């Protein structure tokens, strides 16, 4: 009875793994291996091209960031006035389109 | 579990949505897609097909 | 479940070229266009009759 | 006695599945199919990269 049951155990795995392994082998055919080759090296030249404009941003923002607080609120302040005086150079464009 | 897992991921193929913003003949992968259901089930709906 | 998916794929061959289409963009954008431009022709050719 | 019968034809299954194991494994490795050509890893590779430019911009 022990015997049997270890056969029959052993039966049912073996039929499962070979039907996993059959399902591999009609989804990874050499022509879409291929392409998944292509996908595969179009994603990593990807990834490390965006891992290395970040690295590149983060260090130009911690040389601004050892300037400390009191530079942080001049920069507020400058960008708060560029904002205003765009605003003022756009509505004077407008009003010049009018004359025939 | 895993053997279902793989079933699956025979049958969906997800890998053909990795890349959206590749333009072959002018047209993404997903639009090529698009034209081929419009045109299937145009096909379907002219061959009187009962399905 | 197997034994169902199996008997779709070799009932239905527009669902077997369905799942090559990815293979044709990424390999030969001619026969992608000529694929589906067959399958578009085929649809079309009904205002002379 | 009929389990002991079964048990021989279920031993003679085990070997045509083993058999069966083998050839399916020198198809794949054929095909020239690795671990990162799955679908699931590079789709974790998609994943990846979309999480990394969300981290750039």
């Amino acid at each position: 009875n022990a015997e049997y049951l270890e056969a029959k155990s052993n039966a049912l795995f073996l039929k499962l793994r070979m039907e996993e392994l059959q399902v591999l082998t009609d989804c990874y055919t050499p022509e879409k291996v291929l392409v998944h080759r292509q996908i595969r090296d179009t994603l990593e030249a990807g990834v490390k091209k965006e891992k290395q404009e970040l690295s590149t941003s983060r260090q130009i923002l911690s040389s601004y960031e050892f300037l400390g607080p009191e530079f942080e609120g001049l920069v507020q302040e400058y960008t708060r006035l560029k904002d205003k005086i765009k605003d003022n150079r756009w509505m004077l464009q407008e009003l010049s389109k009018s004359l025939p | 579990k895993e053997v279902q897992a793989t079933v699956m991921d025979w049958w969906e193929q997800p890998v053909q949505l990795c890349l959206p913003s590749e333009e072959r003949g002018g047209l993404t992968l997903r639009q090529w897609r698009e034209r081929w259901t419009v045109a299937v089930t145009a096909l379907q709906r002219a061959t009187g097909s009962r399905s | 479940d197997l034994q169902l998916k199996r008997k779709m794929l070799e009932s239905n061959k527009l669902q077997q070229i369905e799942k090559q289409l990815y293979v044709y963009f990424f390999q030969n954008e001619e026969q992608l266009k000529s694929i589906v431009g067959k399958l578009e022709a085929q649809t079309g050719g009904g205002s002379s009759a | 006695e009929i389990r002991s019968q079964n048990m021989k034809k279920l031993k003679d299954k085990s070997e045509e599945y083993k058999y069966k194991i083998h050839a399916a494994k020198d198809q794949l490795s054929s095909a020239g199919m690795e671990e990162p050509l799955t679908h699931r890893s590079l789709v974790s590779l998609s994943e990846t990269l979309t999480e990394l430019k969300a981290q750039s911009m």
